[PDB]
């Protein structure tokens, strides 16, 4: 009966579960090196001159 | 796909005879069409196009008027009604399929075609190629210079390729000089200075024998080169 | 004497009311214009016959301060020829944008199966543009007309300028009465379709009789009745103004969102 | 431009032309939407007026077109595709008059009316109450009383004071009452003039369409 | 028994509440608060697509970054050219009510799916010159609420059945059937090199599945609201999944947990569509207010008021090289942005 998706949703949360995770700090500091390795090459953010720019 | 037609035979000049190209396999209404003469013993050239259902007709300076061309969108016919035929109005006709959006594929099926006969500032460009003698496993570029250059506020270089097998009709290689077009083995693609534009084809086989035409699409009175003939 | 004085009365009356109706649809168009409201084609129709109305009744004015402030500069003729042409312009403009905005909702309102009003309900918009342009004719011919006429005073004549434009503006009258008819009945086949299974008008058909009426009374007068020629400039000024005086009025009532923007503004008179 | 451009240009202005045309067609082709319940007549109704995912059914009558849209398959909540049907310009809704004490069916199909009806997304769009089974209804209420449906019944077992009352009901579920307007066709489940009254429903409120686009209205 | 497996479900809750709680040292805000500021964002409307007569549902883009394809239910699938405006194509479907359409990344194929259940996909290259279906898929019993190629064969769908479905276009099957969402999937957002997808259901929660092995890998549950719209940051350890309650909750896949909440007072209708910059540094969301806000991921503050739609911003979009962003909304026109 209800033993199937039971177990089912049990071992799916155990997988979950069982991977190991980093400290908040680090995804944090990851996103910015990112962000900030990435930020030049962004035309949204840097609207680059509509010489540049083939929606003028 | 088809692109069946009508026409033809010994027309006497200065009359009226009307092609009417039916196609049965794509849709009529919904897809432009054009018209590429070729004479028994000569290269081709542009001679009408007309929109998916009479738009917009265009002619070259020595059809300009004289001919009138329509199509029937329900009937799935396109009609070539030709007045006042003449001494170098006789080559056999193509009724193009050619669809224009972007990264579209004009131009891509050419039909069985129907010879006509009769009793008795463009864009130029260059195919000093002429004849070239290819050798199958050999990686080919082909060259056709521009006389106005073919780049554009957008960006898109118009210059097309298209493959002339004896007996067959054409089919499109190369469009927008760099994009290849859907069925042609990838061991072709374009690339071009501006000016100078090479057709990079790789390990050539026999399915590629015949002649290969440029054809630009800035300015409508369109032009194709003499063609380069490419045999063993 | 007192005709004179009344008459003047009544064309001041309806120059204060022919200025606040055409200026209140042209600002309660524009306000939507600019602050980004949605606006629809109907009360674009209605801001260009508010800005034609308005040009009409400035018009109207000057004529009667020519009257006023110099009677020498009105018995000139050459103003009176000058202005003559630019009403003639610009009435025929009004009352065939009114034409047209009649066109526009008989075109949407009725329910006619035949191709000719399939065709034109589609186009609805586009046909009531197309008769604004092609009215153009019309507005040359009467002005070529009374050109004619102007010029054969100059060599009772001007009984013949008065009773020249009143057909001429009758005509685009009743070919919106024609359209106006079959709305009525269009919408009668449809209430009586109805009427089988389970089971605003009055003000423009009310507007529509005193309109014909008062014309019809004026027409009449100057082609047989007497004592009206010493009169005939300021009555023909006054009923040719009173037009877009009224017709202004009865049309910001049978719109919604214009009688929605005049409950707004009275709210905020209180 | 170049020629490439201004004949894509002209098949993007013939394109537009083709959808002008298919919009033109569709001004006389009107979209139904048909909302029932499980088993409320609704086979019955799709039958006369003939006469999972959708079903769609197109067809037309005196010179109207029209779409009519099944949405019976497809169960979910309902609220992350009923934005589809704001294009639709008439609804019909369908259930049975007799559906008052078997499991509450009655219930259920108010409850989705309302969630139609009262939807931040249809109060613009009207309704036609195609009712079925009426037959099964009149002999059977007489029967049973319908207070056990509504406590606050105190009429006779009448089928005209029951489907009045129904009907009453049915119709106090809209509160927005201005832009939209709800028909009534009481059908015996045998009546071949459905499609009659679909036409003449879907005229009107084309006219009442046409009238607020006027502004008139 | 079902009671001491709920209980040992319930201790993992625990447990992963735990151990998030303890990998929980520090906050993004903080590491982000001693950075310059984005500021103000100014894009303006380039360029309006014109052509659909009803309401734009769907948008995608193509790797070539300059081809649009729109749904709308005028039975209407229609590709654009974004830079030189221009309607490619015009396929009119089988069913009028389309709400997910794909560009494969190829460009030679794209995808519809709604109330008829079945991914419609076309071979738009067709032989014969026309648009035409190439398949039919029919396994799904619900509405097709998003679809994403990853290759030419290979489609995930995700649909109204609580399942997302992985699909063999020619075979027609569906070769895996991801299950774990208890509510209908909205929308799926793929990493960059096709190898997890994540699918924002409207159970609430956004699960990280794994194409190839079958199964779900983390699970996230945030938002109070059903996530209309997911998107992967572009390094692909984060996403920013969108809600019907205005509120964007970004999560980092190492952390597996919330990371930061995107909400405002002035700010009430629900997300329709979560987009990301090529960097990363910009959200944007599309609402139901007929706008397009767009915050700061970094930092939490609205840095743009981006609005130029008269309707509902159904779909939004940013292209592949970021050079521009799109706007379909429900007046039928989509604009783009610079
Ligand atoms: C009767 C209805 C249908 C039509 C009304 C228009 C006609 C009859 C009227 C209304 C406006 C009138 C004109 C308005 C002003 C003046 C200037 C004055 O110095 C001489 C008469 C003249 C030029 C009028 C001539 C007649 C006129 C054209
Ligand atoms: C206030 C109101 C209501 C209605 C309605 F009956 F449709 F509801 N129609 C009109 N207008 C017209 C309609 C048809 C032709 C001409 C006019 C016209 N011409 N000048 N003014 N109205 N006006």
């Amino acid at each position: 009966a209800s033993i199937a998706q039971a177990r089912k949703l049990v071992e799916q949360l155990k997988m979950e579960a069982n991977i190991d995770r980093i400290k908040v700090s680090k995804a944090a500091a990851d996103l910015m090196a990112y962000c900030e390795a990435h930020a030049k090459e962004d035309p949204l953010l840097t609207p680059v001159p509509a010489s540049e720019n083939p929606f003028r | 796909v088809q692109l069946v037609e009508s026409g033809g035979g010994l027309v006497q000049p200065g009359g009226s005879r009307k092609l009417s190209c039916s196609a049965s396999g794509f849709a009529f209404s919904s897809f432009g069409m054009h018209w590429v003469r070729q004479a028994p013993e000569k290269g081709l050239e542009w001679v009408a196009y007309i929109s998916s259902g009479s738009g917009t007709i265009y002619y070259a300076d020595t059809v300009k008027g004289r001919f009138t061309i329509s199509r029937d969108d329900p009937k799935n016919t396109l009609f070539l009604q030709m007045t006042s035929l003449r001494s170098e109005d006789t080559a056999m006709y193509y009724c193009v399929r050619s669809i224009y959006y972007y990264g579209s594929s004009p131009f891509d099926f050419w039909g069985q075609g129907t010879t006509l006969t009769v009793s008795s500032s463009d864009i130029v460009m260059t195919q000093a190629t002429s004849s070239v003698p290819v050798t199958p496993g050999e990686s080919v570029s082909i060259s056709c210079r521009s006389s106005k250059s073919l780049l554009h506020s957008n960006g898109n270089t118009y210059l097309y390729w298209f493959l002339q097998r004896p007996g067959q009709s054409p089919q499109l290689l190369i469009y927008r000089m760099s994009n290849l077009a859907s069925g042609v083995p990838d061991r072709f693609s374009g690339s071009g200075s501006g000016t100078a534009f090479t057709l990079t084809i790789s390990r050539l086989e026999a399915e590629d024998v015949g002649v290969y035409y440029c054809m630009q699409h800035l300015e409508y009175p369109l032009t194709f080169g003499a063609g380069t003939k490419l045999e063993l | 004497g007192v005709i004179k004085s009344i008459f003047t009365f009544v064309l001041i009356v309806e120059f204060i009311i022919g200025n606040l109706g055409n200026s209140f649809i042209a600002l309660v168009n524009c306000i939507d214009w600019v602050k980004g409201r949605k606006i629809s084609s109907v009360d674009r129709i209605l801001t260009a016959l508010a800005i034609s109305r308005i040009s009409l009744v400035w018009l109207i004015f000057g004529s009667w301060c020519v009257s006023v402030f110099f009677p020498a500069l009105f018995a000139t003729e050459k103003m009176f020829r000058m202005l003559t042409n630019i009403w003639t312009v610009i009435n025929h403009f009004s009352v065939w944008l009114a034409t047209g905005l009649g066109t526009f909702y008989f075109l949407k309102i009725a329910n006619f199966s035949n191709s000719i009003f399939l065709y034109l309900k589609w186009r609805v918009k586009k046909v009531v543009l197309v008769l604004l342009l092609v009215t153009s004719v019309f507005l040359f011919l009467n002005i070529a007309l009374i050109n004619i006429h102007i010029n054969a005073s100059i060599n009772r004549f001007s009984s013949l300028i008065v009773l020249t434009s009143t057909v001429f503006i009758f005509i685009p009258f009743t070919l919106s009465l024609a359209m106006f008819l079959l709305l009525i009945f269009s919408m009668w086949k449809h209430r009586k379709k109805m009427q089988h299974t389970v089971k605003g008008v009055k003000s423009v058909i009310t507007f529509f009789l005193l309109y014909a009426i008062f014309s019809l009374s004026f027409f009449i007068s100057v082609w047989t009745s007497e004592r009206l020629e010493e009169n005939l400039i300021i009555l023909s000024q006054v009923m040719g103004m009173a037009y877009p005086s009224c017709h202004s009025c009865v049309l910001i009532l049978g719109n919604k969102k214009l009688r929605q923007a005049s409950l707004s503004v009275l709210l905020w008179l209180r | 431009l170049s020629a490439e451009d201004k004949a894509a240009v002209e098949r993007s202005k013939m394109i537009d032309r083709n959808l002008q045309e298919d919009a033109e067609r569709d001004a006389r082709t009107v979209k139904l939407l048909l909302l029932g319940a499980g088993e409320s007549g609704k086979s019955t109704i799709v039958k006369q007026m003939k006469i999972t995912g959708i079903i769609e059914t197109q067809f037309s009558f005196k010179d109207l077109h029209f779409r009519m849209f099944d949405v019976g398959g497809q169960r979910s909540e309902r609220k992350k595709w009923i934005h589809c049907f704001e294009g639709v310009t008439c609804i019909i809704f369908c259930a049975a008059l007799s559906a008052y004490d078997m499991v509450n069916r009655m219930h259920e199909s108010l409850h989705l009316f309302n969630s139609i009806c009262n939807h931040k997304y249809f109060s613009t769009t009207s309704i036609i109450l195609f009712l079925n089974k009426k037959d099964i209804f009149q002999e059977k209420v007489t029967k049973v009383h319908l207070s056990i449906c509504f406590p606050e019944y105190t009429g006779p077992n009448t089928f005209e004071d029951a489907g009045n009352y129904i009907k009453n009901q049915f119709l106090d579920l809209n509160l927005k009452k201005e832009d939209k307007e709800i028909y009534s066709h009481m059908t015996c489940a045998t009546d071949t003039q459905n499609v009659k009254f679909v036409f003449d429903a879907v005229t009107d409120i084309i006219i009442k369409e046409n009238l607020k686009d006027c502004g008139l209205f | 028994e079902l009671d001491q497996l709920r209980q040992e479900a319930e201790q993992l809750k625990n447990q992963i509440r735990d151990a998030r709680k303890a990998c929980a040292d520090a906050t993004l805000s903080q590491i982000t608060n001693n950075i310059d500021p984005v500021g103000r964002i100014q894009m303006r409307t380039r360029r309006t697509l014109r052509g659909h007569l009803a309401k734009i549902y769907a948008m995608h883009w193509g790797t070539d970054s300059r081809l649009l394809v729109s749904a709308s239910q005028d039975g209407k699938l229609i590709i654009w050219d974004s830079y030189t405006t221009n309607k490619v194509h015009a396929i009119p479907l089988r069913s009028s009510w389309v709400m997910t359409c794909a560009y494969a990344p190829s460009g030679n194929y794209v995808a519809c799916g709604g109330l008829d259940n079945i991914c419609s996909i076309y071979n738009l290259k067709t032989r014969e010159g026309n648009v035409r279906v190439s398949r039919e898929l029919a396994g799904h019993t619900g509405y097709l609420s998003c679809c994403r190629f990853l290759d030419d064969n290979q489609i995930v769908t995700s649909s109204g059945d609580t399942t997302c479905a992985l699909w063999d276009i020619e075979t027609g099957q569906q070769t895996t059937t991801f299950t774990g969402h208890t509510g209908d999937v909205m929308s799926l957002s793929l990493a960059p090199d096709t190898r997890l997808f994540v699918s924002g259901a409207c159970d609430a929660s956004a699960k990280l599945w794994d194409v190839r092995e079958g199964m779900c890998r983390q699970t996230f549950t945030g938002h109070e609201s059903d996530i209309n719209a997911i998107c992967f940051f572009p390094n692909g350890n984060a996403f920013a999944t969108g809600s019907d309650d205005a509120t964007c909750r970004l999560f980092d896949l190492r952390a597996d947990q919330e990371l930061m909440t995107y909400s405002h007072d002035n700010i009430i209708c629900g997300i329709t569509s979560v987009s990301f910059s090529k960097s990363g540094r910009l959200l944007l969301a599309g609402y139901d207010d007929f706008n397009c806000n767009v915050w700061d991921a970094l930092k939490a503050d609205r840095a743009g008021v981006l609005a130029g739609h008269d309707n509902r911003v159904s779909c939004l979009g940013v292209t592949d090289d970021g050079m521009a962003v799109a706007t379909g909304s429900w007046d039928s026109f989509l604009k783009i942005w610079n």
